[PDB]
């Protein structure tokens, strides 16, 4: 399971009537951008890894001597 | 005198020609409102007060209704509970649905103001729709979404009457009014970001902390706010790790809830530039080490040095703790050398004046006593620069009464009417023979007022000496209840430290030392410091005083410690802790006592409650918290301070030039944090901050 | 090396001390340019001087006593 | 909730034994199918939700066309709404048996204390008085009339 | 739920101090006696007279409360974990909560000085 | 289900801010924080869901 | 692992614990209220 | 591509992923923390893993910015980004912008910028 389109899966598990490739092309929701379809890679080497996005919350000093 | 009524059965009693709001207040019965305040005019623009009078016509606003006897006062009349619905209402069809990208959140006056008294529904539902408002650009402090506005006018009240910056106005009538100038000018008076924690909406907000965080996630705590003299009673809004934002606390005293500019924007350079761990030099490079490698260096090159007296010089800054200067003494004179000097040029002596008799050194008029103020003269200083609070009770006092001002020295641009006199000791041993000498003598309850950087001057002494005879001269400046010498200082901390005894002496004077220690004190030069010194900085963030460096240490700011802080006036304050110390930064005194434990130096004490005794010992007027006590000792005090520097010192005519460069540039932390210097670059003589 | 001592603002107890300071600084500071003195009071207090001398060591006296010569008395001794 | 509006037997046993417990158990899946026939012929229309937006959410619709509804929508979502201080136990007839709750408002939006009567709680407290003298299969037979789904009784 | 388990006893309130003092005293006895089943019961790795030099130290924590009924609310606690140990109730995870510091000892750097706590900021 | 973020038409982030997520999830499974960008707009920053604790309310 | 048991630590929270109570308006919004006391069972007025 | 894996040791990710986006290369954000820091954070939990099946999830400043500045007849817009085609209530909230300044103006819900004409 999750190896098919989003957009299928709802009609797989009997979303729709409708099954997309009948769908009118107005209930199609229009993107500015590529598609990719990464299904699931668990414990595959390509699995999801968690990170925090923001940075620290206090930066340090950089040191900049002074010679006097 | 006072006038008796009936608010919902509640008899209460308040004096007569009072506001019928106060009235609703002292009874306790609540009465929502968006226009009144009470350091403000009173204007009628909200209409929200409504209430039921008996023999009146019509509901009228509690706010402007002035209280007469034997009236009976009705809340909750069922034509008063359709009122505030209906004024509810019609306020809320022109606010535009801002609600979860508005500022104050849970903030917002009138959105829990609106769950009470607001309606089911809103039927706006027009089609061609509400009214809309230009951005209105004012300054890099002031975020500014007009829309929300509602034309509350206590925004333009307060920055007309009591900030002093006539510069916001109303211009337009009905829905074409708007707030501010329509030059699309910058606006600045130096409390400006007041007007943030005063507009009810998210109108004016906050620029920096934009959209950080949401004041139910906020952790508050009440705390002390440093880098001003007044040391207002502030709240620290932090979020657990970082300082979200300051908003000031109500006191009666000391602020009269208000707070100064940049004590309210310096939280950006709390999080941005700071010490997180030990830096020791390598030579033109530091590198950082091990906690115990730094101090290890300090006593290693202690015993390369040796300094045996009178070559330890320890210096302290602007913004650092009383009871981590207890540390700093006892560490220095357990070593064996009283080099104990501020971080002030002419600091290197005992400043001119007693570092007995606390007079000498503080603020001898109450704050509150301001209002009761006749005619005094400022010397040498900026009030609207040092101690903007300051200037905010002198601009009311000037309004209220009947005062006059005189201004010796640099000219400035107050709020207020100056009339300045000279920029000589000359020209004001001249002005005090002239014609105050009368004045002050005839003025019942006046004082006089002394910046601190006259203590830069060297001349200072003959400075001292002809105020010090003045005051001597005249028994109506001095009397009993209250003593007309007044000082301020730039900082919240060197009257702390003058409470200690931080001073060298005239011995120490004259020693260049091999082992400096600086405890904070930005502002030392490469001419302040010898060529071989041991020059270990503890501090909190990287300035100057980090530059010059051997090892630094990161020690704690005013937010992180349970900090202990003297102002002019002489309150004591804690400064309670908003977080931990980050990274590996910790509390100044608690490094000190490692520091002379890697030293022969024991010092007595390991805990919190020890230092509080030390620090009683010093002085029980500091574990005393914040009362202000007076002092029985005016004549003697005047006097012993003018027997000191007689005659000694020979007056030049050096020009009594302004004390600080800029305003929102000082004390290592303007210049850390990078809102000040944005703010540092908009705010000299700029077409938008300029007048005609 | 220092001293200080303090009294309370209130006129009790403290009064010998508060015109031994009205009257005697003029001379002990003359006595001692050396060391240094430091008044300060806390609205109630025990009359008391702490001296700091050439260590860092300090002594104390507690000054539940008659006159100003009687206050002299117990500095003069606190000094050796 | 107008199971006075709705027409409905109940059942009640004979013996003190775990077969009327279980005969009534039967026949109360007959009493609640004749529940959901008389409710689905009489379905009324009307406001699913409670009339006003001060205890509950807007509908969707309309938030984002009255300015109104946002504040409410907003308060309810960070502080939540305001109750009355006081004191209620509600118990309604659970079909495990009577559960009751015992709320304690502040008058904040929090609750300041809030007990619930699981009804399985006492049915497992009083489990040695009746299985004394049973045997250990009997042990068993006794434990799922009691219906004890522990969900219930520690909480 | 007529009947009681096999060690609990309806709670009853001593009048006197004294009434309290024997209580307590039989108590302890009642410890004492069953120590040596608990190492067999708890499968506990040493030996018995560390369970019973731990028994005395912890009556030697409350030897000096003055009032009655605080003692007896004390005494309340101590024939409940009473209870619980005669029987299998806590489990050795549980029964091991006891000894902290018997198990292991306890690491390289225990902070005593100013400095040790100073240098991890005390802990 | 599982979560996911919706977007604009043409493309943009959709999530303000508003913290109602944060503040009315009652396992506190949501941690926000969020700057103002340099267009000026409102977006996150930080957006991070527990979803160990994720209740499905 | 070491005791093969587990084993009772005191407490460490990977994220701190967040109330929100802290925003709250100090008197209760919620009126005072009519009763409804019966007119036998309280007091009569003197006259 | 190789930065300093805090002892001076580097570590080498291919250039498409020193990436705030496919669409965007630079940071957007005062606390955005750049890629560049964050392999530089952990990289230990990074190792013998893939680059590739990773979100990158086509950030949104990019898009935006390549919208048609919309035009308004009168004084007031209104924002409300609905389609008109889903029967229901979507978009952000029926918000007003006044565009009087010279410049265009983003809806600040939307981003959306329009201009009087
Ligand atoms: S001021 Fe802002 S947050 Fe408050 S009700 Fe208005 S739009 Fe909403
Ligand atoms: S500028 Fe702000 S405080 Fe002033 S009247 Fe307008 S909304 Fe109110
Ligand atoms: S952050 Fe706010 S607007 Fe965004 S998804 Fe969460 S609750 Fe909704
Ligand atoms: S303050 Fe009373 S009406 Fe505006
Ligand atoms: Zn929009």
């Amino acid at each position: 399971m999750s190896q098919v389109e989003p957009g299928w899966h709802f009609w797989l598990g009997y979303g729709v009537d409708t099954a997309p490739c009948n769908t009118p092309k107005e209930k199609l929701p229009i993107r500015a951008y590529p598609y990719k379809f990464q299904p699931n890679y668990t414990g595959t080497p390509g699995a999801f890894v968690t990170y925090n996005t923001l940075k620290p919350k206090i930066s340090a000093w950089e040191p900049v001597t002074k010679q006097r | 005198a006072e006038i008796e009524l009936t608010i919902d059965g509640h008899k209460v009693s308040i004096e007569a020609g009072s506001a019928l709001i106060q009235a609703c207040e002292k009874a306790g019965v609540t009465v929502p409102r968006y226009c009144y305040h009470d350091k403000l005019a009173i204007a009628g623009n909200c209409r929200m007060c409504l209430v039921d009078v008996e023999r009146a016509p019509k509901p009228v606003a509690s706010c402007a209704y002035p209280v007469a006897p034997g009236m009976v006062v009705r809340t909750d009349t069922e034509r008063v509970k359709q009122a505030r619905e209906n004024v509810m209402e019609m306020m809320l069809q022109n606010h535009p649905l801002d609600c979860p990208v508005c500022d104050q959140g849970g903030e917002c006056d009138l959105q829990d103001q609106s769950m009470r008294y607001g309606r089911d529904r809103g039927r706006f539902t027009e089609i061609t729709g509400k009214r809309s408002t230009e951005d209105k650009n004012i300054g890099p402090l002031v975020k500014t979404s007009m829309n929300r506005c509602i034309h509350c006018t206590r925004c333009v009240r307060f920055a007309n009457d009591i900030a002093g910056a006539p510069e916001l106005g109303s211009s337009g009538r009905g829905n074409d009014m708007q707030i501010g100038t329509y030059l699309e000018k910058n606006l600045n008076t130096e409390l400006s970001g007041n007007v943030i924690d005063l507009c009810p909406v998210g109108a004016l907000t906050n620029k920096p902390y934009a959209f950080r965080a949401r004041p139910w996630e906020l952790k508050k705590t009440e705390s002390i706010d440093v880098m001003d003299a007044v040391g207002s009673n502030i709240r620290i809004d932090s979020k657990g790790v970082e300082v979200m934002r300051v908003i000031p606390r109500v006191h009666e005293d000391v602020n009269e809830e208000w707070i100064n500019d940049k004590s309210r924007f310096a939280c950006d350079g709390l999080k941005t530039q700071r010490l997180t761990t030990p830096l020791i030099r390598v030579g033109d490079k530091f590198v950082n080490a091990t906690w115990d490698d730094a101090l290890s260096t300090i006593a290693k090159a202690y015993q390369q040095k040796a300094p045996k007296g009178d070559e330890f010089k320890a210096v302290a800054g602007a913004l650092v703790e009383v009871e981590s200067m207890v540390a700093l003494k006892d560490m220095t004179n357990a070593l064996g050398s009283e080099n104990t000097t501020t971080d002030t040029p002419n600091g290197n002596s005992a400043p001119a004046h007693g570092i007995t008799f606390r007079s000498n050194y503080l603020f001898n008029s109450s704050i509150a006593g301001i209002e009761d103020a006749d005619a005094i003269l400022l010397v040498g200083t900026n009030p609207r620069r040092e101690a903007a609070v300051m200037n905010a009770r002198i601009r009311k006092a000037w309004l209220r009464q009947e005062l006059e001002i005189a201004s010796v020295g640099p000219t400035l641009d107050a709020t207020f009417d100056v009339a300045e006199l000279g920029n000589t000791h000359a020209d004001l041993e001249k002005a005090l023979s002239g014609e105050f000498g009368e004045v002050l003598k005839n003025a019942k309850n006046p004082l006089i007022i002394v910046g601190s950087g006259i203590t830069d001057r060297e001349d200072a002494g003959a400075f001292f000496n002809t105020i010090g005879k003045f005051v001597e001269s005249t028994p109506s400046v001095l009397n009993e209840n209250w003593n007309g010498y007044n000082v301020l200082q730039r900082s919240a901390s060197r009257a702390g430290a003058y409470d200690i005894g931080f001073t060298p002496s005239d011995e120490a004077s004259k020693t260049t030392p091999k082992m400096v220690w600086l405890l904070g004190a930005d502002e030392v030069a490469a001419s302040d410091i010898p060529a071989d010194a041991f020059v270990v900085y503890q501090g909190h963030n990287g300035d100057v005083g980090a530059q010059f460096a051997d090892v630094v240490l990161p020690g704690a700011a005013y937010t992180e410690k349970a900090g202990t802080y003297v102002n002019t006036e002489g309150r004591s304050q804690i400064s309670r802790a908003a977080t931990g110390p980050p990274g590996g930064a910790r509390e100044d005194w608690k490094i000190l006592r490692a520091v002379s434990e890697y030293l022969g130096v024991a010092l007595p004490y390991e805990d919190a409650y020890e230092v509080r005794d030390r620090l009683a010992e010093i002085s029980p007027s500091l574990v005393r918290y914040d009362l202000v006590e007076p002092t029985v000792f005016g004549d003697v005090a005047v006097q012993h301070s003018l027997v000191g520097p007689n005659g000694s010192v020979t007056p030049s005519s050096a020009p009594l030039t302004e004390t600080i460069e800029n305003f929102y540039m000082t004390d290592s932390i303007s210049r850390s944090s990078p809102t000040m210097a944005k703010s540092s670059i908009a705010f000299n003589k700029d077409n938008k901050k300029n007048q005609a | 090396r220092e001293i200080r001592f303090h009294l309370c603002q209130n006129g009790s107890s403290s009064a010998p001390l508060r015109q031994f300071v009205k009257n005697q600084i003029g001379a002990f500071q003359k006595a001692n340019p050396s060391t240094k003195v430091l008044v300060r009071e806390a609205n109630g207090v025990k009359p008391i001087v702490f001296a700091r001398f050439d260590h860092g060591h300090e002594s104390k006296i507690g000054l539940d006593v008659s006159s100003e010569k009687e206050v002299a008395e117990r500095v003069k001794s606190l000094i050796e | 909730d107008a199971y006075d509006k709705v027409d409905f037997d109940v059942p009640v046993g004979m013996n003190g034994d775990c077969y009327d417990r279980y005969l009534i158990r039967m026949a109360e899946f007959r009493q609640s199918l004749r529940i959901i026939e008389q409710c689905c012929n009489d379905m009324p229309a009307g406001a699913v939700k409670v009339e006003d937006f001060k205890i509950n959410s807007p509908p969707r619709n309309l938030m984002k066309e009255d300015m109104e509804a946002l504040i409410h929508h907003f308060l309810l979502y960070t502080k939540g709404y305001s109750v009355p201080p006081g004191e209620t136990y509600t118990a309604i007839e659970a079909p495990k048996g009577e559960m009751g709750v015992y709320v304690v408002s502040d008058g904040s939006e929090r609750p300041y204390k809030c007990k619930i009567r699981a009804p399985g709680f006492a049915h497992l407290g009083a489990f040695d008085h009746i299985a004394r003298g049973h045997f250990l299969p009997d042990a068993v037979a006794i434990i799922g009339t009691m219906d004890l789904v522990f969900g219930e009784v520690d909480r | 739920a007529i009947i009681a388990t096999a060690f609990a006893e309806t709670v009853k309130f001593s009048g006197s101090k004294q009434e309290l003092q024997k209580r307590t005293l039989a108590l302890y006895r009642q410890f004492l006696r069953g120590a040596p089943t608990f190492a067999d019961l708890y499968e506990v790795q040493f030996s018995i007279p560390t369970i019973r030099t731990k028994i005395r130290q912890e009556f030697e924590r409350h030897r000096f409360v003055d009032d009655l009924s605080i003692q007896n609310v004390l005494y309340a606690k101590g024939h409940m974990e009473y209870q619980e140990c005669i029987n299998f109730w806590k489990q050795q995870a549980q029964f091991l909560k006891y000894f902290p510091e018997e198990d292991d000892i306890q690491g390289r750097h225990q902070p005593s000085n100013f400095v040790d706590k100073f240098l991890k900021n005390r802990a | 289900g599982e979560h996911a973020l919706r977007r604009y038409p043409s493309g943009e982030e959709r999530c303000i801010a508003c913290k109602l997520c944060e503040a009315i999830c009652p396992a506190l499974a949501i941690t926000i924080d969020a700057e103002e960008r340099i267009d000026g707009s409102r977006r996150t920053t930080k957006y991070d869901i527990d979803m160990t604790k994720c209740i499905y309310c | 692992e070491e005791k093969r048991r587990v084993v009772y630590e005191p407490l460490e929270l990977t994220q701190a614990f967040r109330n929100f109570s802290a925003g709250s308006t100090a008197w209760e919004p919620v009126g005072p209220g009519r009763d409804d006391r019966p007119d036998s069972f309280k007091l009569p007025t003197p006259k | 591509k190789s930065i300093i894996s805090y002892n001076g040791n580097t570590i080498e990710i291919p250039e498409e992923y020193t990436k705030q986006a496919p669409n965007r290369d630079s940071t957007w954000a005062p606390a955005q923390a750049s890629k560049t820091e964050i392999y530089k954070n952990n990289m230990v939990r990074f190792e013998q893993k893939d680059l590739s099946k990773q979100p990158m999830p086509y950030a949104g400043i990019e898009l935006i910015a390549q919208q048609p500045v919309r035009f308004v007849h009168g004084n007031t817009a209104v924002c409300d980004g609905a389609n008109h085609n889903g029967p229901g209530a979507q978009g952000h909230p029926k918000i007003f912008i006044n565009v009087d300044a010279p410049g265009s103006h983003a809806c600040q819900y939307c981003g959306t910028r329009y201009e009087k004409e």
